[PDB]
């Protein structure tokens, strides 16, 4: 009773200006999703090229795989946390979620900066079309 | 290594060691013809089964929209900068990333591996 | 939707 009144009071709200951030926080992010990629290409070539060696445990197939997982999530993981740093103490998601009352530190993540890995079975999307994902894509494209 | 068919009713032969002479035949179980075997080789497996999948790979893929292409690589016979590249596309190929590359331009089809 | 490691 007594907080819902002094809420009547201070107020509260949600709004567009709480996912926006700052220029130079979306620049970072677009930095890092820049080298994530570049880095995912570079595997790419060392596996095309028959350099990568296989994870004990692991096909070179599963291990190429491990290895792209992991530089996105990384880099998924430092935009995040770009976005995060990103946010003002007004900022209003950023209340939600130290409050604990709605919300994941993943959601404004998601929200500010990258929506991150779409994964289906535990995999990445899967090859449906033949030896693509989807028709604008060309064959064989392990890239992000 | 190969399957040879009879001669007369083109049944399949089967291989048959010959007591007197020691030499290998193959002869039809439906007739009696007989023919002496001249490769001495009847069975075999390959475990690995490493097979250049360049036999499996067909020229006619050179005409895919679909498959992505490089200028980097020239082809050996022509020299043509075109070539299509792509992966095994095959089940059960082991684990093997390596690209299988195809001249593109009429009628070259060769096929390099890198 | 978020990655291999989080949910789909
Ligand atoms: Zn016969
Ligand atoms: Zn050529």
């Amino acid at each position: 009773t007594v907080i819902n009144n002094w809420l009547l009071i201070e107020g509260h709200t949600i709004g567009i200006g709480d996912s926006i951030a700052d220029s130079k926080t979306y620049q970072d992010i677009q930095n890092t999703i820049k080298k994530a990629k570049q880095d995912v290409i570079e595997v790419i070539e060392k596996a095309h090229n028959n350099e990568l060696e296989p994870t004990p445990g692991n096909t070179l197939r599963q291990t190429f795989e491990n290895q792209v997982n992991r530089i996105l999530n990384d880099a998924r993981d430092k935009t995040g946390s770009s976005a995060q740093k990103s946010l003002s103490e007004y900022n209003n998601f950023k209340s939600m979620v130290v409050s604990g009352a709605k919300g994941s530190k993943i959601n404004i993540s998601q929200v500010i900066a990258v929506v991150g890995q779409q994964n289906v079975e535990g995999k990445r999307i899967p090859f449906g079309f033949k030896h693509r994902t989807l028709p604008h894509f060309i064959k064989d494209d392990y890239g992000p | 290594v190969g399957i040879r068919f009879c001669q007369e009713c083109n049944n399949m032969l089967y291989p048959k060691e010959d007591k007197e002479n020691r030499i290998l035949l193959y002869a039809c179980r439906n007739c009696d013809y007989q023919q002496e075997a001249d490769n001495s080789c009847i069975y075999v497996n390959k475990i690995t089964h490493e097979v250049d999948e360049l036999t499996q790979i067909i020229a006619d893929v050179s005409q895919d929209p679909t498959l992505p292409r490089t200028e980097d690589h020239p082809c050996q016979k022509c020299g043509h900068k075109e070539a299509v590249f792509f992966q095994s596309h095959s089940a059960r190929a082991e684990d093997a990333m390596r690209l299988y590359y195809v001249c593109t331009a009429p009628h070259c089809g060769h096929r390099w591996t890198e | 939707i978020w990655g291999i490691g989080c949910n789909p």
